[PDB]
C-alpha cells in the first residue's frame, strides 16, 4: 500500500 | 489498586508515568513483525533484516556516505539530508550495527508521538484519556505502516513535529506561555529541516494562527510577535539569522516590560511577509497541488520546451485511491471507532476552541479521498485525541444522568473500552506480515555488482530500484524514487521495453546525456537529444533509433549496465505505458495486453488468480467469458539456461501463453512485449551478444552491460 513503487 | 481515581490526576509524576507505558507499548507493538520476519532467511542482509520500503535506500546511501565521508559528483546521494544526517550520529554514538540502528530508528522516533498526544489531552486536563488517545494514534492502521521497524523513512517525525507546534500554540492560548515564543519558532525550523515538504502545513498552520489571532486575542501582543517570528522561521533565511532574529526579540519580550510597540511589531509582520515572499512564498503550495489535488501532467509548466508524457501519479502506490471504509479504517483501524473519533473530535471542538488549529492536519487526512491513501497519517493523530475526548464526554454523560458506577467499575469500564477499540489495530499489524523491499538474494546480486562496476558507472532500472541499487551497488541510475516523472521514466521504460538494437541505442544515448544534464541542465533530455541530431520531431529521432547502422556522436564516458529482476514481470505493461506514449503527442501508441497468473492448480482446465481459464487443449483462452486463441504456448524451463519449447498453434492469431516453470506462473501477452527487451533477454535469454554482455546470469534477475 504505502510505497513508493509502481503499481498495476 | 484498581478502586483509586485516574481521571482527574493530571500530576507531572502521573503524566511521565503514562508517557513511559504508551511509548513502550507503541516500541513494543512494532517488535512483533521483527520476531515474526526474523525467521525467513529472505529477509536478512549482513546478520541483520532488511528495510522496509524502496525510500529507505535514498537516506540509507546518504548515511552510508556521510559515514565513508564522501559521495560521487553527481550521484543523486541524500548526503547531508536530515534523516541520513542522524543516521550518521546515532551510528557514530551508539555500538549497534548500521542495519540495526536503520531498522529501529521509526520504531523509536515514530513512538515519540505518544508525547505530544497526552501533553496536549493534558493542557485540557484530560491526561488520562490522553494515554488511551496515544495508544489508538500510536498504532492506528496507515499510521502503523509507514512508521513500523523498517519503515527507514522520513515519515517517523513527520507527525511527531506538527503535533508538537500544536501542543506549543495550546500552551500559548491558556498560559501565555512565553516559551511559545521560542518553541513554536524553532520546531517550525525543525519541522522545515527535517521535511522540506512540510512547508505547506506550516504554511497553512501560521496562516490559520492568524486568523485565529485576530479573532480570540484580537490585542495580546505575544500572538502577533510570535507570528512574525513563525514567518521568519517559515523562509529561506539563513539558519544563522533565523535564530538571532528569534533568540533577540525573545530576550527582548521576556525581559522588557515597556516590550515593542504595536506599530513596530506590525512592521515586523510586513517585513516578515516580505522576506518570505522573496523565499517563493505559496509556490510550492500550489505546486503541491497541482501535482496531488488537481493531477496534472505538465506540473513544471513548460510548454513546448518539453514533451508530452504519460503522467507517472497514476502509478504510485502511495498515491492510489481509496475507499471511504478503508479511509475510515487507515485513519481509526475501525468504521465505528472513526465514527466516534469524528463525533469526539466536533464536542471537542465546541469545548476546547483552541483545538481549532488542529484543523489543517485534519483537513490533510481527509484530503487522501482526493489526493490517495498516503495522506491520511496527518488525521490519525488528531482523531485519536477526538476518540480521548469522545471517552470523556461520555463518562461526563454517566455522571451528569446520575449513573451508580464505582470507581472500580468505571476504570474496569475504561480499561475495557481501550483494549476493545484498540483491537483491531494491533489485529491488523499481526497480519501485516509485510516482507523486504528486495530479497536477500537480490541484494547479494546487486552487491555483487557493487565489487563489478565503478562508482561512476550507470545502471538502467526502473525507478521503484533506482534507491536500493545504488545501495546495495554504488552507482548512478536514471531515475529514482524522487526523479520519476514521465519526462524522467520515458528512457527506462524504451529502455527495457523495445527491442534490443534501438533499446541499446537509447541506454549508451541516456546515460550519456543525463551526465551531460548535469552540466548543461536540459529542461528536456529528450528534446536535448531531438534537437542535436537534426530531427524535426520525438517520433522522428526516436524512428531513427531502430536503424543498426546508427551513428553514435556522444563518447563513451563510463559503462551502462541493465537491471532485469523477476519481480518487474508483473509490473511490465505499467513500465511500458511510458514509452507506449508519443512525446510530440501525449497519445499512446498499442494497446499493451499483459497479466501474470499463478493456476489455482489443476484438475482439467486451469483458471488462473485473474479467473482466466486456460483451455485444456492448451490453445485458447477464456477471459471475461470471450474465448480468444492463441498464437503461442512457450514452456520455460530453465530462465538462466534460456531452455524453453516454442509450441506453434495459430499464426492466424495474435497473443501469446508462456509458462514459467520456474515459477509455477502464467504469463498472458501480446506480439509487442514478447519482443521486448526485457522478455527476450530476461525470460528467454536471447540477447544479442554483439550488443550486450551477460553479467549476471540468475533465475531472479540478470545484469547486462553494453559495448
Ligand atoms: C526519498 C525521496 O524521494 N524524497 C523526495 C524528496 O526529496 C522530494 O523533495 C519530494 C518531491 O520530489 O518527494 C520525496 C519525498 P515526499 O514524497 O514525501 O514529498 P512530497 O511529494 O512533496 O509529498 C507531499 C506531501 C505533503 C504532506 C505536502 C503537501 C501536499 C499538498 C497536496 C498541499 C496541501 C496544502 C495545504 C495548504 C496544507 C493543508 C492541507 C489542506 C488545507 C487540505
Ligand atoms: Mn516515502
Ligand atoms: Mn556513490
Ligand atoms: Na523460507
Amino acid at each position: 500500500g504505502d510505497q513508493n513503487a509502481t503499481f498495476g | 489498586e484498581l478502586q483509586q481515581n485516574f481521571t482527574d490526576n493530571n500530576s507531572i509524576k502521573y503524566t511521565a508515568i503514562l508517557i513511559l507505558i504508551a511509548f513502550a507499548f507503541s516500541v513494543l507493538a512494532r517488535l512483533y513483525w521483527v520476531a515474526w520476519a526474523s525467521e525467513f532467511y529472505e529477509f536478512f542482509f549482513n546478520d541483520q533484516l532488511m528495510i522496509t520500503t524502496n525510500d529507505g535506500y535514498a537516506f540509507a546511501e546518504g548515511a552510508r556516505d556521510m559515514i565513508a565521508g564522501f559521495h560521487q559528483p553527481n550521484d543523486l546521494s541524500y548526503f547531508g539530508s536530515s534523516l541520513s544526517t542522524l543516521t550518521y550520529w546515532l551510528y557514530s554514538i551508539l555500538p549497534f550495527s548500521f542495519e540495526s540502528i536503520i531498522l529501529y530508528m521509526s520504531t523509536f522516533f515514530a513512538s515519540l508521538i505518544v508525547v505530544p498526544i497526552i501533553l496536549i489531552a493534558r493542557e485540557y486536563k484530560l491526561t488520562t484519556y490522553g494515554f488511551i488517545a496515544a495508544l489508538l494514534g500510536s498504532i492506528a492502521n496507515s499510521y502503523y505502516n509507514r512508521t513500523m521497524s523498517g519503515y527507514y523513512d522520513t515519515d517517523m517525525l513527520v507527525l511527531v513535529l506538527p503535533m508538537l507546534i500544536l501542543l506549543t500554540f495550546i500552551r500559548l492560548t491558556i498560559n501565555k506561555d512565553i516559551f511559545t515564543l521560542l518553541l513554536s519558532p524553532v520546531f517550525i525550523m525543525i519541522y522545515l529541516w527535517w521535511y522540506p515538504s512540510s512547508y505547506s502545513l506550516n504554511f497553512a498552520m501560521i496562516g490559520l494562527f492568524g486568523l485565529y489571532t485576530l479573532v480570540f486575542h484580537r490585542k495580546e501582543k505575544i500572538f502577533y510577535l510570535t507570528i512574525a517570528l513563525m514567518i521568519i522561521a517559515l523562509s529561506m533565511l539563513a539558519w544563522q539569522y533565523k535564530l538571532a532574529l528569534i533568540v533577540l526579540l525573545f530576550a527582548i519580550f521576556a525581559f522588557k516590560e515597556e516590550k515593542i510597540n504595536f506599530y513596530m511589531i506590525w512592521a515586523l509582520i510586513f517585513i516578515s511577509i516580505l522576506i518570505l515572499h522573496l523565499s517563493g512564498g505559496l509556490d510550492p503550495v500550489l505546486y503541491q497541488l497541482k501535482f496531488y489535488v488537481f493531477k496534472a501532467s505538465d506540473v513544471q509548466n513548460l510548454k513546448d520546451a518539453a514533451f508530452m508524457y504519460f503522467n507517472v501519479n497514476e502509478t504510485i502506490m502511495e498515491v492510489n485511491t481509496i475507499d471511504p471504509e478503508v479511509f475510515m479504517q487507515r485513519i481509526s483501524s475501525s468504521v465505528l471507532v472513526f465514527i466516534l473519533s469524528f463525533i469526539g473530535f466536533i464536542l471537542l471542538l465546541k469545548d476546547h476552541k483552541s483545538m481549532l488549529l488542529a484543523l489543517p492536519m485534519l483537513a490533510l487526512g481527509f484530503m487522501a479521498l482526493r489526493a490517495g491513501l498516503r495522506f491520511t497519517i496527518y488525521a490519525v493523530p488528531v482523531m485519536a485525541l477526538g476518540f480521548g475526548y469522545f471517552l470523556y464526554a461520555f463518562f461526563n454523560f454517566l455522571e451528569k444522568k446520575q449513573i451508580k458506577l464505582s470507581l472500580r467499575n468505571k476504570n474496569i469500564l475504561l480499561i475495557l473500552i481501550a483494549f476493545f477499540s484498540i483491537s483491531p489495530a494491533l489485529m491488523h499489524i499481526y497480519y501485516y506480515k509485510s516482507s523486504t523491499v528486495f530479497t536477500s538474494y537480490e541484494a547479494s546480486i546487486l552487491n555483487d555488482l557493487k565489487n563489478k562496476a565503478q562508482r561512476e558507472d550507470y545502471v538502467v532500472a526502473w525507478w521503484d530500484y533506482g534507491y536500493p541499487i545504488r545501495y546495495y551497488s554504488d552507482v548512478k541510475t536514471l531515475i529514482d524514487g524522487g526523479k520519476h516523472l514521465g519526462k524522467d521514466n520515458f528512457f527506462s521504460s524504451f529502455v527495457l521495453s523495445k527491442e534490443q538494437i534501438p533499446a541499446a541505442n537509447m541506454a549508451r544515448l541516456s546515460v550519456e546525456y543525463t551526465e551531460k544534464s548535469f552540466k548543461e541542465n536540459y529542461p528536456d533530455v529528450l528534446k536535448a537529444m531531438v534537437k542535436d541530431y537534426q530531427k524535426t520531431s520525438a517520433k522522428d529521432f526516436l524512428e531513427s533509433l531502430n536503424d543498426p547502422n546508427f551513428k553514435i556522436d556522444t563518447p563513451k564516458t563510463r559503462d551502462v549496465y541493465i537491471y532485469m529482476p523477476y519481480r518487474m514481470l508483473r509490473i511490465m505493461p505499467v513500465v511500458a505505458q511510458f514509452a507506449n506514449t508519443n512525446p510530440d503527442n501525449g497519445e499512446q501508441e498499442k494497446s499493451l495486453f499483459f497479466s501474470q497468473a499463478n493456476p489455482l492448480d489443476q484438475d482439467g482446465s486451469i483458471t488462473l488468480d485473474n479467473g482466466v481459464e486456460i483451455s485444456n487443449d492448451y490453445r485458447s483462452l477464456k477471459i471475461e467469458g470471450n474465448s480468444i486463441p492463441l498464437k503461442a504456448f512457450v514452456d520455460i524451463e530453465s530462465i538462466t539456461n534460456g531452455k524453453f519449447y516454442y509450441n506453434e498453434i495459430d499464426s492466424k492469431a495474435q497473443i501469446y501463453l508462456l509458462y514459467l516453470r520456474e515459477y509455477k506462473s502464467y504469463v498472458i501477452l501480446d506480439e509487442s512485449l514478447y519482443n521486448s527487451s526485457y522478455i527476450q533477454m530476461f525470460l528467454l535469454n536471447q540477447y544479442d551478444q554483439d550488443l550486450f554482455e551477460q553479467i549476471t546470469n540468475d533465475t531472479r534477475a540478470k545484469i547486462y552491460r553494453l559495448k
